[PDB]
């Protein structure tokens, strides 16, 4: 079907040495998180999740990222009272959910399973914006009443259509 | 309905409102045309009392507060709640967030539909999913 409609369209030895010293990296991150009880080792928490997000700035790596076990390990550092560690590894999830989202999904998912709080809720559904900035929830407004639903029928709503999305991909 | 009998079912309302599960059924079921009627005297009292008595499951005065009738409820206190608009009103990062978050279900869950149908396309065997006509 390419080569009928578009047939134009049709060294990862540096990308694996990378996805090992990423999973180095993280060694060493978790092992300061472990230490997050003074500020210096916590700023260097901060530069070592800033070079993850730069690791994770990669396209097709994705296998990788997720081979090396990191997706624990960044379940982790969401559950991390880090406050600013926090948002900014949330800003390196959502730039590794362009690259797929079966990753995303179960990322999410496994962050569920911790009447939670208010403030728990609202940072599910601040990761999920996160996720829904995605090109495929980008489309048109439908300029007609979208009636607005109560908060825990979101919270069910959004655990739905995660899991759904999750098994879409994973059939494949 | 008509102002007497609007009245005994609000008088009704607001007695059986001590209930422990009374949102546990779908509570909000017309609290957006209570927000656009809200008149008569007894009207608008009963308005003021059912929004005060929702004031306390605060997501769901925060819902409220996204339909965002801050305008009417200007113009009925100047007629003649305080609390609803401490609280409500001036608190919308939750609106937006909701607001956003609707909208994204809807278009998610046509783009998975339309993926499906092509699929199916694809496979020829007949569209079997539970619900899905």
């Amino acid at each position: 079907e390419v080569y009928a409609n578009c047939p134009g369209l049709l060294d990862e030895v540096a990308m694996g040495e990378m996805e090992a010293d990423v999973q180095a990296l993280v060694r060493r991150a978790a092992r300061q998180l472990a230490e997050s009880g003074t500020p210096s080792l916590t700023a260097a928490v901060l530069h070592t999740i800033h070079v993850l997000s730069a690791y994770a700035s990669i396209g097709p790596l994705t296998g990788v990222f997720r081979e090396t076990g990191a997706l624990d390990l960044l379940m982790h550092m969401l559950c991390n009272p880090e406050p600013q560690i926090r948002r900014s590894a949330g800003k390196m999830l959502q730039a590794l959910a362009a690259h797929d989202a079966g990753s995303r999904a179960h990322v999410l998912l496994s962050l569920s399973q911790q009447h939670m709080d208010f403030d728990s809720r609202y940072t599910l559904l601040e990761l999920f914006a996160e996720t829904t900035s995605s090109e495929e929830h980008c489309m048109a407004f439908e300029g007609i009443h979208l009636p607005q639903i109560p908060g825990k029928l979101l919270f069910s709503l959004v655990k739905r259509y995660l899991c759904v999305t999750s098994l879409l991909d994973q059939l494949n | 309905p008509n102002k007497t009998l609007l009245l005994s079912v609000l008088r009704v309302i607001t007695r059986l409102l001590d209930f422990p599960e009374a949102m546990v059924l779908p509570w909000h079921e017309v609290l957006e045309p209570c927000l656009n009627c809200l008149s008569d005297s007894e009207i608008v009292q009963e308005l003021t009392c059912f929004l005060h008595r929702l004031a306390s499951h605060k997501d769901y005065a925060v819902v409220l507060c996204c339909l965002g009738a801050k305008e009417i409820l200007s113009k009925v206190l100047d007629k003649h709640g305080c609390e609803l608009r401490d609280l409500v009103t001036e608190c919308e990062k939750y609106a937006q967030l909701y607001s956003n978050l609707t909208s994204s279900i809807l278009a998610g869950c046509i783009q998975m539909v339309l993926g499906q149908i092509e699929d199916h396309r694809r496979t020829h065997q007949p569209i079997n999913i539970p619900f899905f006509d």
